[PDB]
């Protein structure tokens, strides 16, 4: 049968300081034993002072980040160019996710 | 009386008085003009300068369709839009179904089947453009004209706006003095000539002249736009004859 | 009516909805046929759903 | 007074946009004309080029509807193709559905079916033209059904529409009055072409070149329209007795 | 586009009179004569074929038409509107009982379909109604032999004989003096010939009128032998010749 | 077991009367043979309720088409509106029919297969017995058959079906339609398995069974006074 | 008269009345200019209060990083068509990676237009925009009309006595063309040609409405005491 | 086994005439060479009923386009093809091979295999016992061949494909496609079976 | 898991002279669990008898949905329904369901008011029609029913000696099934008087 | 008649203004806002002595944070209050905060057009 679903690896770590925070990924994107490249970035700057990286299914991580970036363009549009908040941003990450409960992304996401 | 207020009612005469109102929106237009060449087709169109303001060449008037097929109209721009998106459309489902691109006279009653939808129902207005549109198929050129009826022919010459009686009186002159046929390069001359004295009707303003052509020898039977030197050449020409 | 009117086959006032229930006509006869038949309908769905 | 603006039926009972949809029938200011012959049905109509800017090839109201029916038009040439374009389709779906080509008489009735409901049904309007469907049938053999925008059909040993239609009718009507046949007593389709032409010059009193004509012929298993040398040809024969 | 006439074209006006159906009657009024009458033994139904041009071939005009093996329609009124409804009257036939309960449905419930057909052109959105009276004739094993009359409100009534459109108030006169409960079905064929030659003009032989019976079963008909229940349609529409023979003992 | 044999005026078809239920027969003079127009008759193979469905939907479709355009019905038409169905319906309707009939065309012999496809031949067969019907077809057909030999043959071929076949029995149904005649219908043209007389009379003395009640039902409706 | 009842109705004469009463809206509308230079394209725009005690209704809508409009007429419709404009450059962006060319945002604008002017039930839209962005080939300006009429223009004024700025960029075509790689001075050309469509009331603090887009600028507004350096 | 090769003059379509469920032969004188235009016929391999309902669409599509547009080409009927194939992929099993003969294009062969890919060949092979004659056809075929040579050579490649095929077998049918018109040609056992 | 043998039960109808018969068990049961003696499986619309063996949630809803349309039919035509058109009623409404069907073995008996004729038939769950002369069968002892009338029917038996022999064949086919039993039921139906008979039989 | 979305010769929407007339029979309301508050105020206007006033509510909560007041056909108000409920509820649902009065008030007017035929 066709499986929808895939294995990139990486690893994301996020540590938070006192007046700062990091969000770190390896750039090493593979299927199965092969190497798919040696430099493809996994951590994005979303603007409004937020980075975000979705790890896992590769497509997943790519259409989520994609979605996500979208969300703060239009908090801006409709909330006459509100800065987005880091718990309002995760509040939205969310509904993202749970919007495919029923065929999820198979990723693993911090911000 | 109340026949003329409502689209898709026939008068007492058997006329639809909404599409002959429509009509006079084209007959409101600037002059568009088309020409049966040797082998293939040109299109020229008057652009009336309202003001100083406007950016010159920038608000382009005629409309490839597909890669093969030029579109110009007189009238309501947006109505011609719209039609020339529709033919975008038919154009691309023929293709996808069919493989070969839409032949001339299958693409006009395309167009002439939707514009004469619009004269069945009061739900809808008719087209205020006239379309002058042809190019090159498998079985060489051809030059089209589709009234806001429905109706369309097949034509050596085509002329559509207020300019119109004049450009047709210079078009039946070439038809007659050329039966061998006339050349597509002497065809893009010709062209730059008939708005410039058609020009003569919209004389308030001073226009911008622009030609596109479709020939098997010059363009390889593809749509493309007369521009720069070959432009100019046919500004000079025009501006010759006048004088 | 007329002499030529077929009348023990002829039906246009009285009409049966069930075996309990019966009406009487004015109007129009066709109009009458449809709601007859939309209320004959309905008297079967009740005994249908309640057996009653 | 909008009993007169749509179609339902007014205090005489009549339906004025059907008896207006009549009348944009004659806008044109063509006459056609259909007679049958032993083995084929021929359609002759008037082709009127008024401009020298227009390509004259272009200039048709014959339709080859399926490859045994032909179909000449009387009416404006935007609702004539949407009259031709629906034809074809029904045609087509027909062949595909019930695995024989659709006859004419069957065609007609279905196109006079669709033109009924636009006289009942009031967001829809009436085509302006009246259509005359010929074939060689396999089954009645040569064929005339014409329809027109009441929903009316019915078939014809022959037949004429346009202007000057009573004049072609009583012209044809006095012939078959003398042969006391329903059909042109004529072996080959060439010369039922030569009487069609013939008595279409005696009713209109008018003489005709190749340019002025546009000849459609049915036989067995094809409907094909004639070139402008083809009737030329025909018009020497005419003038040669 | 889309049909935006969701609204009735047919309304009550002060009076109490709905416009549409009364000039429909009107209509129908205009239409060429159509009769019927009911024998012990049989229906007949007959109209004027009214050719438009002497050119037209009046036989390829059927006025007269066959709805069910047993059962016959004529009209007075619009052609086109009388050929779509025995279309549906035919269909509705079949999908409304021949494909439930295998066999053609009686008379008097054909019938009550059309009629529902007609009505629904009656308060339906952006629709006039049909311009015809339907006569119905029909035979079925439980109600015999009957004969119906449908206008286009949609409402119908039996009839033992009667005339519809250009001279049905003469044509009743005629027929109430001549039936009785008594009459042969050729007794009735003879009525029903008397009668139409008064609102014929023209020509009256059998190539000028269309007649139909739903009288005995046409095993001749019926196109295969084998099934003894199956004794074939007793609808049978009559030749010119027949007619022509008929009017010699007129 | 159903055959159809083309012959020199026309086509006739036959059938065995036997359906069953597993391995028991459900009905000993079953009805093969359908009327789809007065001159296009199909004999049906598969499942029973959807053989007898899909020539009754068709037959009243093309009685309605043979209405609208005054022809009689043609064979080509019952096949492409049983093909087009059928193939909708992907073999989950398990219709397989030998279509024959005589039309204005002339003759036709058709075969139809549950997922919408259709085969033209002078002899066909199908079904369980189709194999031993098909043998006794390959062994005697010929070229310009007479109306005679073609029922004997079509018989021959349902007599295999029924012997040979456990899925086959009983008697043979024939139907013959010649071109410029009606089509005949031979209802039991043979009865080659009539049961024998039984040993015993089975009739039991009166008051043999225990009756717990008795009671009259009333059948009549409400009754008056 | 008898002929604009509704927009599915010609005129005798081939006038479609229902758009030009939309047209008529734009007039009644607050004046806003717009003019480029080949490096920057600047919208400048005069907002309306209701009174003394009530905000000054603003004019100018962000559309993307590279585009936006200015508004005269209905706002409620400016903000339909400007959310539709957001939306296409979106599609563009998150379908292409393609920032939507501001000639093809205008054919976008006026085919939405049309459909309204010949469709029953529905109305034309009753306001006007001026487009300005940068693309891949450089400024632009655009004037947006309800009738579906999209122009490209150096410069343009629309709404309440439009005319006096629009003659005034008439004048000063040679020399705003040519103000490349200074946005002040383009505003204050910009500013200078408002200056001629205004009235008794004089350019205030709360009044002014300023937009700039170019080769090193993203779209920004410029109100309250961001635009008291241009008075 | 079916194929379909282009000559001088035209094009040949060639097919056996066998027709099986599992190893029964359901009809041994199956016509599997198949009119969609006067001169654009198809090669049906795969599942009787697929091709047998997409040949008819196919008809109806082509019969629609010449009352519009006049005799489509080999290539406007190889697309139509493809379109069902293709976006039916799913729920078809079905390999058609489409040849036709204009006047401007001449001979011209497109195959349509279960993807609903498109392949345009001087000629093509298609079916169950196509496999056997792979290599036969890549040695023995030639460009611009004779009406005489061309049907010797697809004779003798079906013989060898019938021959080593279960599946294949009954007549051998061919149909001619040139100017002069549309021939059918018959082979039968005693005659292919013995080259 | 099958359907068609959760509930369990019998129907049987036979022809005689100028009569007909059919008869039916009693039980109901969760498969092994009998639940009640008292679900008779025959029911009547106006003169025509319908017997149904199978689901017994479809059994209920098929008389219901019957009786309905029998209803119906009656207002409509204005005379009570006939075996021989029923019989198509019964077959019509079955074939709707083809890909979702009723699981359940129908059964038609009566004698035609006009012809006098003696009527019976029998279904397939999806609506095919058996019209035998003899006798019909259905249900979980269908085997044992078929055994028993094919040896104890002949034609043209008085409707006292009929009741006997039908009798007999349910009875003894009843107790060689572990789904039926638990009491049974003798419709003998002549043209104008219909008698019911409950038989005594093994409550096992 | 005519169109229920026609514009009038001035370029004005003829049901909009017609609306506005309506408002103008409506009992009075007023707000004043401050750097300590924003005060809401309502004239009840009951019809007759025997109609309890409490029951008049033509003062109504938003959210914790918006108040609104109404004057006009007051029916009309219950769906846009409905609406402005559901979006600021929506809006703390999607992103974990208080949405802003201008927001609110643009949501609330994006219904104010959706009329026609
Ligand atoms: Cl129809
Ligand atoms: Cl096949
Ligand atoms: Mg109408
Ligand atoms: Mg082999």
């Amino acid at each position: 049968q066709f499986n929808p679903y895939g294995d990139n690896g990486g690893t994301i770590l996020g540590i938070a300081g006192e007046d700062f925070a990091v969000l770190a990924g390896d750039t090493r994107n593979i299927t199965d034993y092969s190497i798919n490249s040696r430099y493809e970035p996994k951590v994005f700057d979303c603007g409004d002072n937020i980075v975000m990286s979705a790890n896992g299914f590769a497509a997943d991580g790519d259409a989520l980040v994609k979605r996500f970036k979208n969300s703060v363009k239009w908090y801006h549009f409709d909330h006459n160019d509100k800065k987005l908040s880091i718990n309002s941003a995760a509040r939205n990450i969310q509904h993202l996710l749970y919007g495919k409960r029923f065929f999820p992304y198979y990723v693993h996401t911090i911000i | 009386t109340g026949y003329d207020l409502s689209n898709s009612v026939f008068s007492p005469d058997g006329r639809n008085f909404q599409v002959e109102y429509a009509v006079k929106a084209v007959e409101n237009g600037t002059t568009s003009i088309g020409i049966k060449c040797n082998d293939g087709v040109v299109f020229a169109v008057e652009k009336l300068i309202t003001s100083k303001l406007l950016v010159p060449q920038k608000n382009v008037k005629i409309q490839v369709v597909d890669r093969h097929i030029g579109c110009v109209y007189s009238g309501l721009i947006p109505d011609g839009r719209h039609l020339v998106n529709r033919g975008r459309e038919e154009a691309a489902s023929f293709k996808k179904l069919y493989k070969t691109p839409i032949p001339i006279p299958a693409f006009a009653d395309r167009l002439g089947q939707y514009v004469q939808a619009h004269t069945l129902y009061n739900s809808v207005r008719p087209f205020g453009v006239s379309t002058i549109f042809g190019g090159v198929d498998k079985n060489g050129a051809h030059l089209y004209m589709l009234e806001p009826s429905g109706s369309y022919w097949g034509y050596k010459g085509a002329a559509t706006g207020k300019g119109r009686q004049s450009a047709k009186a210079e078009l039946e002159k070439l038809v007659d003095h050329h039966p061998e046929g006339l050349s597509a390069r002497e065809a893009v001359k010709q062209a730059a000539k008939i708005i410039y004295l058609a020009h003569e009707d919209n004389k308030e303003k001073d226009f911008e002249l622009e030609i596109s052509w479709c020939s098997l020898s010059e363009t390889n039977g593809l749509h493309k736009f007369v521009k720069g030197d070959l432009l100019q050449e046919a500004i000079d020409f025009a501006q010759k004859e006048i004088n | 009516t007329s002499t030529l009117l077929e009348q023990d086959t002829s039906t246009e006032k009285l009409y049966k909805l069930n075996d309990k229930i019966a009406v009487a006509v004015a109007g129009l006869t066709a109009d009458a046929e449809i709601l007859i038949n939309t209320a004959r309908i309905h008297a079967q769905n009740y005994l249908k759903t309640y057996n009653e | 007074g909008y009993d007169r603006h749509i179609t339902i039926f007014s205090p005489e009972g009549r339906l004025y946009q059907v008896e207006y949809a009549f009348k944009a029938t004659n806008q044109t200011n063509i006459n056609s004309l259909a007679v049958r012959g032993k083995d084929c049905t021929v359609v002759i109509s008037q082709k009127k080029v008024p401009d020298k800017l227009l390509d004259p090839t272009t200039v048709s109201y014959i339709f080859c509807i399926s490859r045994t029916i032909g179909m000449v038009v009387n009416g404006p040439i935007p609702d004539a193709r949407n009259a031709a374009l629906r034809a074809k389709a029904e045609a087509a779906e027909f062949r595909y559905k019930y695995g024989y080509d659709m006859p004419c008489d069957v065609l007609a009735k279905r196109m006079a079916n669709l033109s009924q409901i636009y006289t009942q049904r009031a967001y829809m309007r009436p085509l302006g033209v009246i259509l005359t469907f010929v074939s060689v049938d396999e089954e009645l053999g040569p064929s005339i059904y014409k329809t027109d925008p009441a929903g009316y059909y019915v078939g014809y040993k022959a037949t004429a529409t346009g202007p000057k239609q009573q004049e072609i009718t009583t012209n044809l009507e006095n012939h078959f009055k003398k042969s006391k046949i329903d059909h042109i007593n004529e072996e080959s389709w060439e010369k039922v072409v030569e009487f069609a032409i013939t008595h279409m010059i005696d009713a209109l009193g008018t003489e005709f070149s190749k340019n002025d004509l546009e000849v459609g012929v049915a036989t067995k298993d094809k409907f094909f329209t004639l070139s402008a040398e083809n009737i030329e040809e025909r018009l020497v024969a005419i003038a040669e007795q | 586009m889309t049909d935006r006439y969701s609204f009735s074209l047919t309304t009550f006006s002060p009076s109490g009179k709905l416009g549409q159906i009364d000039y429909a009657l009107t209509a129908v009024k205009q239409g060429v004569t159509s009769l019927g009458i009911k024998a012990t033994n049989g229906v007949v139904i007959a109209t004027e074929k009214k050719s438009s041009s002497p050119l037209a071939m009046s036989e390829t005009l059927s006025k007269v038409s066959l709805l069910t093996p047993d059962i016959g329609a004529v009209y007075s009124g619009m052609g086109p509107d009388y050929r779509v409804l025995v279309d549906k009257s035919r269909k509705v036939a079949h999908t409304s009982y021949k494909r439930i309960y295998g066999e053609y449905p009686p008379t008097k419930l054909l019938v009550s379909e059309v009629a529902k057909i007609m009505q629904e052109a009656t308060q339906s959105g952006g629709v006039r109604p049909f311009g015809v009276s339907l006569l119905i004739a029909g035979h079925d094993e439980f109600n015999g032999f009957s004969l119906y009359q449908v206008d286009p409100s949609g409402s119908y009534f039996p009839w033992k004989a009667t005339a519809i459109g250009k001279g049905s108030v003469a044509a009743k006169t005629f027929l109430e003096k001549r039936w009785n409960d008594e009459l042969e079905l050729e007794d009735a064929i003879h009525i029903a010939l008397l009668t139409l030659k008064e609102s014929v003009e023209g020509e009256f032989n059998g190539d000028t009128i269309e007649l139909a019976i739903i009288g005995d079963e046409n095993p001749d008909l019926l196109g295969y032998t084998g099934i003894p229940t199956d004794k074939g349609p007793r609808f049978r529409k009559l030749t010119s010749q027949e007619i022509n023979d008929r009017l010699e003992a007129l | 077991t159903i055959v159809g044999v083309k012959f020199n005026n026309g086509v006739v078809i036959a059938a065995d009367t036997r359906s069953t239920q597993g391995p028991i027969v459900a009905d000993k003079n079953c009805a093969k043979l359908h009327r789809i127009s007065p001159k296009i008759w199909c004999a049906g193979a598969g499942t029973a309720a959807d053989t007898e469905a899909v020539t009754q939907l068709i037959g009243s479709n093309i009685e309605l088409h043979s209405l609208y355009t005054s022809r009689e019905p043609r064979v080509v038409s019952a096949l492409q509106m049983l093909k087009q169905h059928l193939f909708k319906y992907q073999g989950h309707i398990g219709a397989y029919l030998i279509v024959a009939g005589v039309d204005p065309t002339g003759s036709h012999l058709f075969s139809i297969h549950a997922h919408g496809s259709t085969d033209v031949g002078y002899y066909l067969s199908l079904g369980s017995g189709s194999l031993a019907a098909m043998a006794v077809l390959e062994s005697h057909w010929k070229q310009d058959l007479t109306k005679e030999e073609a029922i004997k043959l079509a018989s021959d071929a349902i007599q295999a079906g029924i012997w040979n076949d456990l899925g086959s029995g009983s008697n043979v149904d024939v139907c013959v339609m010649e071109i410029g005649k009606d089509a005949e219908y031979l209802r039991n043209y043979l009865t080659p398995n009539v049961r024998e007389e039984k040993q015993k009379s089975y009739k039991f003395p009166r008051g043999t069974t225990a009756v717990l009640k008795e009671s009259i039902v009333n059948i009549c409706d409400i009754q008056e006074e | 008269n008898n002929y604009d009842g509704d927009t599915v109705t010609f005129s005798p004469t081939g006038r479609l009345f229902q758009v030009e009463y939309a047209l008529e809206a734009i007039k009644q509308g607050s004046v806003t200019v717009g003019l480029r230079s080949n490096t920057h394209a600047v919208l400048v725009a005069l907002k309306r209060n209701a009174d003394e005690l009530s905000s000054y209704q603003k004019k100018i809508i962000k559309c993307d990083e590279h585009m936006g409009l200015s508004l005269a007429g209905l706002a409620p419709d400016a903000r339909v068509l400007s959310n539709y404009l957001r939306q296409q450059c979106n599609y563009s962006s998150l379908v292409f990676n393609r920032k939507l060319a501001v000639e093809r945002a205008g054919h976008l604008l006026c085919d939405k237009a049309q459909k309204n002017t010949q469709s029953y039930g529905g109305r034309p839209y009753g306001v006007g925009l001026l487009i300005i962005g940068y693309d891949k080939s450089g400024a632009h300006l655009l004037e947006f009309q309800p009738s579906g009429n999209v122009t490209e223009l150096y410069g343009t004024a629309i709404g309440a006595r439009s005319q006096g700025a629009k003659t005034y960029l008439e004048r000063t075509l040679d020399t705003f063309i040519k103000i490349d790689g200074n946005p002040d001075e383009l505003i204050k050309a910009g500013v200078e040609a408002i200056s001629q469509s205004l009235r008794d009331e004089s350019l205030t603090v709360d009044n002014l409405s300023i937009a700039i887009v170019g080769k090193d600028t993203p779209f920004t507004i410029y109100d309250g005491e961001a635009v008291a350096k241009y008075i | 086994s079916i194929m379909a090769v282009t000559f001088k003059d035209g094009v040949i379509l060639g097919a056996d005439s066998r027709t099986t469920t599992g190893a029964y032969i359901a009809n041994r004188v199956t016509d599997k060479l198949t009119r969609v235009h006067d001169k654009i016929w198809c090669c049906r391999s795969g599942s009787a009923a697929d091709t047998q309902a997409i040949a008819d669409i196919v008809q109806y599509h082509l019969e629609l386009y010449t009352s519009q547009y006049g005799t489509p080409s080999t290539e406007t009927a190889a697309s139509v093809f493809k379109e069902l194939c293709y976006e039916n992929k799913d729920n078809l099993t079905a390999g058609i091979i489409v040849a036709g003969y204009d006047d401007k294009n001449k001979g011209e062969v497109y195959t349509i295999p279960l993807g609903g890919s498109v392949h345009k060949l001087p000629y093509a092979i298609a079916g169950s016992g196509s496999t056997f004659i792979y290599g036969y056809c890549d040695k023995n075929f030639r460009e611009n061949m004779s009406k005489e040579e061309t049907v010797d050579f697809i004779k003798h490649s079906l013989s060898q494909a019938i021959k080593w095929d279960g599946s294949s077998g009954g007549v051998i049918r061919m149909v001619v496609l040139t100017a002069a018109g549309v021939e059918r040609l018959i082979f039968y056992p005693d005659e292919y079976e013995q080259l | 898991s099958d359907p068609s043998s959760i509930n369990g039960g019998i129907v049987v109808a036979m022809t005689g002279k100028d009569c007909v018969a059919i008869a039916c068990d009693l039980r109901l049961g969760s498969q092994s669990l009998g639940v009640s003696n008292k679900f008779e499986k025959i029911f009547h619309y106006g003169h025509v008898f319908l017997g149904i063996t199978g689901l017994a949630t479809d059994v209920t809803t098929l008389n219901e949905m019957f009786r309905y349309k029998t209803n119906l039919y009656k207002l409509k035509e204005e005379r009570a329904i006939e075996p021989e058109t029923f019989t198509q009623l019964v077959s019509s409404s079955l074939y709707e369901r083809r890909f979702g069907p009723y699981f359940v073995g129908p059964v038609v008996a009566g004698i035609n008011s006009k012809s006098g004729k003696p009527f019976i038939a029998g279904f397939d769950l999806i609506g095919c029609i058996d019209e035998a002369k003899d006798f019909i069968v259905s249900g979980t002892a269908s085997d044992q029913l078929f055994g028993m009338c094919e040896s104890l029917y002949e034609p043209n038996l008085e409707p006292e000696d009929l009741f006997e022999t039908i009798s007999q064949a349910l009875l003894n086919a009843a107790d060689r099934d572990a789904l039926s039993g638990w009491g049974a039921v003798v419709y003998i139906i002549k043209k104008d008087e219909v008698v019911k008979r409950y038989l005594k039989m093994r409550q096992d | 008649d005519r169109g229920v979305s026609t514009f009038s010769p001035e370029g004005r929407l003829f049901q909009v203004e017609y609306s506005l007339e309506a408002i103008k029979l409506g009992s009075t309301a007023i707000g004043i806002a401050t750097k300590e508050g924003v005060v809401l105020g309502v004239e009840k206007r009951a019809t007759s002595p025997l109609l309890e006033s409490d029951s008049i509510e033509k003062i109504v909560e938003i959210d914790r944070h918006i108040g609104c007041a109404m004057s006009g056909l007051t029916a009309d108000a219950r769906s846009m209050i409905e609406h402005a409920r559901t979006a600021a509820v929506t809006h703390n649902l999607y992103y974990d905060e208080d949405i802003n009065v201008e927001s609110l008030t643009q949501s609330v007017c994006d219904l104010a057009l959706r009329f026609g035929e």
